[PDB]
């Protein structure tokens, strides 16, 4: 277990310790593109409903 | 086409150019036939990132689309009712553009043939 | 009984030169790196204070990494 | 039948459709009896000279040693200056040269006139 | 000495045709849209993919 | 072009024709069995005129044989995968190290590795041993002064190996 | 940390979604898989290594400087005043490429974040670009490489003396 | 999110202990194939996972 | 003498050293310099570098 | 060593004597030794050769180069760099040169010329455009917030 | 700057009271200590350069130069050996000193203040050299390969000194402030021309530039390795880094007098990138590859852009390393074989099987490899002349295309396809040479790890 | 691609696609036999005999080695020396 233990535990917790401090140090760095809301939700975080979409007719 | 072999052989007068292809002007055997809804809600198109080309006629079914699939992911197979809803309807889309294009056509064919042909 | 003899040009020059060069990089490898490694986790890189009024330092004093 | 395979300074001309070779003589068989007793003493000699494990050096090429003395040293001698030797080099020193020279001359001057008219796309064209 | 009984390349063969077979359709079927499907031909148009592998 | 002659020679040139016309036979017909058909043809078609005792008669018809064969031939002919032109060329040419090397190792590996070298060297030994006198007396003595060949005679006359015979025994195996 | 006034971010949008399936979401107990087997031993060790830095803290300064009297202001050629001037204005040169780096990677982040439709809240800070680096352009752009200070100089009077013929020929 | 970015450049590091290693081995691995085969296939296992993220 | 007192000091000295030509200071003078100008209401990067009172022209 | 006699002074003259002398140093039979002649592009009083020479030579020969296409005392072509198989194949050709260069010269200059045949007749399917929404989708392309809104609308067709 | 200087004068009485078998070890190991001394310099910071004295004055432009010279000494000293080690003591000890003396005279080269001083000190790095090649040069017309270099250096960089005497003169001293800050943009009357053609001709002279590139093969054909390196690298990019101290002066008139030059040596690169594919003899194949990198570093001054001067200095020192490694390789197949021609000894890849790495290493990093230094320099002229012309692409591409086609064909002629199976003296490698090589090829990785050192003073 | 291969195995190789050539006599088909002088057979059938080699074995015999085989015993000598039969 020692062998695919090392090479999938130790780079990732080398990396993810590399993606943390010096990656939000680094002010500008990784950046997402942002989620695609749609129209009949709410946002999850501060919370608040999206009125949702208008008149379906005509089909 | 048959059409294109019959627009560059006869005659290239009665033939609408693709690309340039407003030529007779509005209102004319028209009037009074235009409400377009186009209830696509079009501030929510903008902030749901859709394509430019997609930013078009039957958006709100393209919308429920990706809603669908947002919402049933692992389900792979879900999505097809509305998959083939919007393909319905710009099919249906295609098909008033085609009958804009022969509108036309006929228009240019009848008219000039007409005028030119009496004249 | 099966196998030939294969023929080869050499290989202990090369065998040893290449224990010769890892082994003298690594004489110093592993030290340095243990010491900038207890260097950034023992004694701190630095932090982010502004200039106190009138107290001017040396020409140190305005670098992150210690060693720097 | 065939339109005889004219060769060309690329197409080899193989030993079928030669067909000189096909006109023998008395010469030819001489002349390659001939060559085959120069290839067979070059050969012996080398075949003498190359078996012996007394020796550590290489056999040394007399021809490789002659062919580079010849190529790099042996061909300023001879020369004279012919006019076949000058306008060879005249076109194929000045020419290319004078040539490229006048197309920068051309671009430069172009550019020029429309920097010094200013509508150039200096928008944003920061990094020289 | 004809010999294809090689664990190695059954697994490799399986695999691939595996991914000839299914992984295409995986592959395609979930991608988000970003183009638009065409769809809209007439007779002897779309057809003419089959006509052009049977001719 | 050979070490045996300086021309080759009238019928070995005939016979260079008919095995490159049957190769490129080969290459033309597929299937096998009209191949038969169509070599048989050749054979016959060859065997056509052979009693013409006329020498000028015989190297015009080869010369329009040469004509009909280069009009003719295939361009890419099944060449074998071992010669020249084929695929092979010298394919495992990355294990053809020369044998006068293998000597200028470490005396760990020669350790290692005892009995092929003691018989190494006694195959130099016998180099040595049996080098001068019957190679090197064979090839001042044999030949004329002009020697007009390439080949060599055997040294059968007592005792001690044909001559140079060690660039032409002591070669690698082609396959490793 | 960073300043966040000269590194602006916009603020943050999240949707909520909620399945909706019954295959049930394997990514979910595969992020919660992620967070066990990775966030909190780095985390721990980070946090034996922040006291570690705790045990005794460093300082480090932002560099000062003055003002200088001027390239403008000194004499005929009298070095001992044009050193210093061109040296301040050097300086001024270093921290307008970096001003100019900063509006680029603005940019930059704008297209990253705004999605496939580019022109909706971004063509402000695209404007802003090009205000910027229109102004670059015409101060500090074609001046070659043996530039001290007086070549820049140069190229101020010849072109506010463009604009002096112009709204000559103007008005 | 920062198991996207760990997770990807986990599968750019996993291509580079290989070579590093036999760099800094000097001596016969004589299942390096089946090293290079197993460290592929990890590869594979550990970039299957953002794709389906990515879409979903 | 040629390598472990001599590659590793050399990648010790030029791994990190003081900022090379200004490149730590120059981002956070670039840093100061945009927040006063963003929080001080005149736009960021006046051109005309000189201050045009500062200045003489010959005349026509 | 090496004396300077091995190298190549002057050229062919005088004609009996220095024609012997090279094809007695040079290994060559007397007449087959034909220089350039002295055309004063220096060039000594090298021999000359028929310049394909390395996809000739049949290799059943097992001469001694196996690659190089040496034998330790031929004359050595003055263009043998330019010669050795990976630079230059000299191999007699299929068909021709001229009837080929021919053939595909016609072949590019045909598949040209009814590209510029296509390029000034297009074909495509018989629709006019994709009307798009909002004054040719207006806001989403090249700016104008609200500087200039170039009004169209579209009729229901 | 004299911490640099004096320690480098006490290393030669070193290699005369020590005895058989001691110079040596003495030798080496206290340059590597200067190596250390002088990776001590990087100060530089900011406003300007650093002054080491009244006398001494480091740019950055000077700093890897520098650091090249006291690093390429002790490399150069291993590997001038076996050449002299069989001969007389006397004789050794002559030849390690003269290379001391020389390392002296080019670092008072590379920190002069005056450019008076400059001239002096080029002149005295150009007289070692001379008796350098002509001692050992080993081959049988290191006499004309000498007079020429002696000739052609002397005879282009005499009237530089009249110029600079006449600058003096009319316009004060010559320290690079006082020669900056005070110096006129110069008109076009004739005289002008004369003396920019003065001063820029005679570093076209120096480089080469392609009018005079003969002055080169003949006297790295006909030199030993030592003078080899010495020559190629040194002495080509200190006139290089001469005519970027030099060019700040006379830059108003030199767009209209450096047209003719930009094009004799783009034409140049092209032809010299030609010659050098055709040609026997392996170490000419070096020479004109130099030929070739320094038509592209003459185009990149003649032209002013900061991008074209960074990418300059860069491809300086990339070169440097490139053609002083490959002249190193050279001089381990001349060891190899006595013969020094190029279709002879084929092969190789069996035989010393490690060597294919580091000939292909020095063909990847003559050929440009993507985050390589040379590519940083050739990316960056390319980029500077695209924005001066529009169209000098061109000639640029075809340089890369027969540029990577000749490397390639130096890579395998040797070292590729059939040992000829009569050698039979090589040995396997020697610890000595892929010493060598490892000493070459790890300073250059290490800085296309992190190149924000070699960049020019416009940085 | 490592068939062992021997001198006996391919000997009786050779001497059976010889034999299983129709015109010439089994009974008569000694080793030690030559394919011009005791059987009679012309040099065409001979060069029959070499293409049969060729293709059932896969290697070219050169144009030089073409006159002078000319009995089964040098076949099965000069094929031992071009495959290098041993193991
Ligand atoms: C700091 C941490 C790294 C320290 C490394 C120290 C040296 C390690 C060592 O001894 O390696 C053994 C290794 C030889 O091992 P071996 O298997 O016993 O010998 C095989 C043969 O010699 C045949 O030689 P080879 O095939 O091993 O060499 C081929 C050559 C071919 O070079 C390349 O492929 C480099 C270009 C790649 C594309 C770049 C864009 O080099 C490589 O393949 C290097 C790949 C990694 C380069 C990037 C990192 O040494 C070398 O190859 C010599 C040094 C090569 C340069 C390394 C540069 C690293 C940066």
């Amino acid at each position: 277990s020692i062998f695919a233990f090392t090479h999938v535990l130790i780079p990732v917790w080398i990396i993810h310790y590399y993606l943390k401090y010096h990656v939000t140090t680094k002010p500008y760095t990784i950046v997402e593109k942002k989620p695609r809301i749609f129209p009949g939700d709410t946002i999850l975080e501060t919370g608040e409903v999206i009125p949702p979409m208008k008149e379906f007719p005509d089909q | 086409g048959a059409h294109l072999a019959r627009r560059y052989l006869g005659d290239a007068s009665v033939e609408p150019e693709p690309l340039r292809m407003p030529t007779f002007p509005p209102d004319y055997g028209f009037p009074e036939r235009k409400e377009r809804e186009m209830v696509a809600t079009q501030q929510e198109m903008n902030d749901a990132q859709l394509v430019l080309q997609q930013r078009d006629y039957c958006a709100h079914y393209l919308i429920r689309f990706l809603k669908c699939k947002r919402d049933s992911f692992p389900n792979f197979l879900a999505c097809k009712h509305e998959q083939h809803d919007w393909d319905y309807c710009e099919h249906l889309d295609y098909v008033k553009r085609m009958k804009e294009f022969e509108r036309e056509r006929r228009l240019l064919q009848r008219k000039k043939r007409r005028e030119q042909r009496e004249a | 009984g099966k196998r030939l003899f294969i023929i080869k040009p050499s290989g202990f020059y090369d065998k040893r030169f290449l224990k010769l060069l890892r082994f003298y990089i690594l004489l110093t490898g592993i030290p340095v790196v243990i010491g900038i490694t207890l260097i950034n986790v023992f004694i701190g890189e630095a932090e982010l204070a502004e200039i106190p009024e009138g107290y001017v330092p040396e020409h140190w004093e305005y670098f992150k990494h210690p060693i720097s | 039948s065939f339109p005889k395979y004219e060769p060309s300074r690329l197409a080899s001309l193989p030993t079928t459709l030669d067909p000189a070779e096909y006109d023998i003589s008395s010469e030819t068989r001489k002349a390659q009896a001939e060559r085959l007793a120069i290839r067979s003493r070059l050969k012996r000699e080398y075949q003498l000279q190359y078996n012996d494990p007394s020796r550590r050096g290489v056999v040394e090429d007399p021809a490789l040693i002659r062919w580079t003395c010849a190529r790099s040293a042996n061909v300023y001698p001879n020369f004279r200056p012919n006019t076949k030797t000058s306008l060879l080099g005249a076109l194929f020193g000045i020419g290319p040269l004078i040539f490229w020279y006048y197309v920068f001359k051309t671009d430069r001057d172009r550019k020029e006139k429309l920097i010094q008219e200013g509508k150039l796309d200096r928008t944003f064209n920061i990094s020289y | 000495n004809i010999n294809e009984n090689n664990p190695f390349l059954i697994n490799s063969i399986k695999r691939l045709l595996i991914g000839s077979l299914f992984a295409g359709f995986i592959i395609s079927n979930n991608i988000p849209p970003m183009t638009i499907p065409q769809m809209t031909m007439p007779h002897y148009l779309k057809m003419t993919a089959l006509t052009v592998t049977i001719l | 072009f050979l070490p045996s002659a300086a021309y080759l020679t009238h019928q070995q040139k005939v016979l260079q024709l008919y095995k490159r016309a049957l190769r490129h036979l080969e290459s033309r017909c597929v299937h096998r069995d009209k191949y038969r058909y169509f070599a048989c043809l050749l054979r016959a078609r060859f065997d056509e005129h052979k009693n013409e005792k006329d020498m000028v008669k015989a190297t015009q018809l080869l010369r329009e044989a040469e004509k009909e064969f280069w009009h003719g031939q295939h361009p890419q002919p099944y060449i074998f995968p071992e010669s020249p032109g084929g695929t092979s060329y010298e394919r495992y040419e990355c294990y053809k190290v020369p044998e006068w090397c293998l000597d200028d190792w470490h005396p760990s590996e020669k350790a290692m590795y005892p009995d092929y070298f003691a018989k190494r060297e006694q195959w130099k030994k016998l180099r040595r041993e049996s080098w001068e006198r019957e190679v090197k007396q064979l090839q001042e003595e044999t030949p004329v002064g002009g020697p007009r060949t390439e080949a060599l005679p055997p040294a059968r006359k007592q005792g001690d190996l044909p001559p140079l015979w060690w660039h032409i025994v002591t070669r690698p195996r082609e396959r490793p | 940390s960073w300043d966040k006034d000269v590194y602006p971010e916009p603020p943050r949008r999240t949707p909520a979604p909620s399945p909706q399936t019954s295959l049930p979401n394997p990514i979910t107990y595969l992020t919660k898989a992620f967070d066990l087997l990775v966030d909190r031993p780095v985390t721990l060790v980070r946090e034996f290594i922040e006291r570690q830095h705790a045990k005794n803290k460093y300082y480090y300064y932002h560099r000062e400087f003055r003002r200088v009297p001027d390239i403008t202001e000194c004499h005929e050629k009298d070095v001992l005043c044009m050193f210093e001037a061109e040296m301040q204005w050097k300086r001024d040169y270093k921290v307008d490429q970096e001003i100019v780096n900063i509006i680029q990677e603005r940019l930059k982040a704008c297209q990253q974040r705004e999605g496939e439709s580019h022109r909706q809240n971004c063509a402000k800070e695209l404007q802003q670009f090009t205000q910027v680096v229109k102004a670059y352009q015409d101060r500090y752009h074609d001046l070659g490489a043996h530039y001290s200070a007086r070549k820049c100089l140069a190229k101020q009077k010849q072109r506010m003396l463009a604009e002096r013929k112009a709204t000559k020929e103007a008005a | 999110m920062n198991l996207f970015s760990s997770l990807t450049l986990v599968t750019l590091i996993l291509l580079t202990m290989p070579i590093a290693a036999i760099n800094f081995n000097t001596h016969k691995f004589t299942n390096y194939p089946l090293y290079v085969k197993t460290t592929i296939s990890c590869a594979f296992i550990t970039s299957m996972i953002p794709t389906m993220m990515f879409i979903h | 003498f040629g390598f472990s007192i001599v590659l590793v000091l050399g990648s010790t000295f030029v791994a990190y050293l003081p900022d090379y030509r200004m490149q730590e200071w120059a981002r956070r003078e670039a840093e100061r310099l945009v927040k006063y100008r963003e929080a001080h209401g005149l736009p960021l990067m006046e051109s005309n570098c000189f201050d045009p009172s500062k200045i003489q022209l010959p005349e026509d | 060593s090496h004396i300077t006699k091995d190298m190549l002074p002057g050229p062919y003259p005088k004609t009996p004597e220095e024609r012997a002398a090279a094809a007695k140093k040079y290994n060559m039979r007397v007449e087959d030794y034909e220089p350039y002649p002295d055309d004063g592009m220096g060039y000594g009083d090298y021999p000359k050769l028929p310049d394909r020479s390395q996809q000739e030579r049949d290799p059943w020969y097992d001469w001694d180069h196996p690659d190089l296409r040496l034998n330790w005392g031929e004359p050595m072509h003055w263009d043998l760099d330019m010669y050795i198989r990976n630079r230059v194949d000299t191999s007699p050709t299929p068909v021709n040169w001229n009837l080929m260069c021919k053939h595909l010269f016609g072949f590019v200059a045909f598949m040209l010329f009814m590209f510029w045949v296509g390029e000034t007749y297009p074909t495509y399917q018989p629709v006019g455009p994709k009307q798009y929404p909002y004054n040719n989708l207006y806001l989403e392309r090249g700016g104008d917030p609200n500087k200039e809104p170039e009004p169209v609308v579209h009729y229901e067709i | 700057m004299l911490k640099y200087i004096i320690p480098t004068m006490m290393l030669m009485p070193l290699t005369w009271l020590s005895k058989n078998s001691m110079i040596w070890i003495n030798t080496t190991l206290h340059s590597l200590l200067i190596s250390l001394t002088s990776l001590l310099l990087l100060n530089q910071f900011g406003d300007n350069s650093l002054n080491f004295s009244l006398t001494f004055f480091s740019d950055s432009l000077s700093t890897p130069l520098l650091i090249l010279t006291m690093w390429l000494l002790p490399l150069m000293l291993m590997a001038s050996q076996h050449h002299l080690s069989k001969e007389n003591l006397a004789r050794k000890k002559l030849f390690i000193s003269m290379l001391i003396l020389l390392q002296l005279f080019l670092i008072m080269t590379f920190t002069a203040t005056e450019l008076i001083f400059f001239y002096i000190m080029f002149e005295a790095t150009l007289v070692p050299t001379l008796i350098i090649i002509t001692r050992w040069g080993n081959q049988t017309e290191r006499l004309n390969a000498g007079l020429y270099f002696l000739f052609y250096t002397l005879a282009g960089s005499l009237p530089l000194l009249v110029a600079l005497i006449y600058i003096q003169n009319t316009m004060g001293s010559l320290n690079f402030l006082i020669l900056q800050y005070w110096v006129q943009p110069m008109p076009n009357s004739w005289s002008n021309t004369f003396m920019w053609l003065a001063c820029m001709m005679a570093f076209m002279v120096k480089m080469p530039l392609y009018g005079l590139h003969l002055w080169l093969p003949k006297a790295h054909v006909e030199a030993p390795i030592a003078g080899s390196m010495v020559l190629a690298a040194i002495l080509l990019k200190l006139g290089g880094y001469g005519m970027m101290r030099i060019t700040l002066l006379l830059n108003p008139i030199t767009d209209f007098m450096a047209y003719p030059f930009i094009m004799l040596s783009l034409w140049g690169m092209i032809m010299t990138s030609s010659i050098c594919l055709r040609q026997t003899d392996l170490k000419s194949l070096i020479a004109y590859s130099s030929v070739s990198h320094m038509a592209l570093v003459i185009v990149a001054i003649l032209i002013q852009t900061p991008w074209s001067y960074m990418g300059a200095t860069a491809l300086m020192i990339a070169h440097g390393l490139t053609s002083s490694m490959l002249f190193c390789l050279a001089n381990s197949n001349y060891e190899r074989v006595h013969s020094r021609t190029m279709i002879l000894a084929r092969g190789l890849q069996t035989l010393l099987p490690l060597m294919a790495a580091w000939w292909l290493l020095a063909s990847l990093t003559n050929l440009a490899l993507p985050p390589s230094i040379n590519l940083i320099g050739e990316l960056f002229v390319v980029m500077s002349t695209f924005s001066w012309s529009n169209i000098t692409i061109i000639l640029m591409g075809l340089n890369m295309v027969i540029t990577a086609l000749y490397s390639l064909y130096m890579l395998i002629t040797t070292q590729r396809g059939k040992h000829t199976h009569h050698i039979n003296n090589i040995l396997p490698s020697f610890t000595r040479e892929n010493a060598l090589m490892s000493l070459h090829m790890l300073p250059l990785l290490l800085l296309s790890l992190n190149p924000k050192i070699i960049l020019g003073p416009l940085y | 691609d490592a068939p062992p291969l021997t001198l006996e195995g391919i000997k009786d190789r050779v001497l059976y696609v010889l034999k299983l050539y129709d015109k010439i006599d089994p009974e008569k088909l000694s080793v030690n036999s030559h394919f011009m002088k005791d059987l009679g057979l012309d040099s065409l059938d001979q060069v029959e005999i070499i293409m049969a080699m060729e293709d059932e074995f896969g290697f070219e015999i050169p144009d030089i080695d073409a006159e002078k085989l000319m009995c089964p015993q040098e076949i099965v000598d000069y094929i031992a020396d071009k495959k290098d039969v041993y193991e």
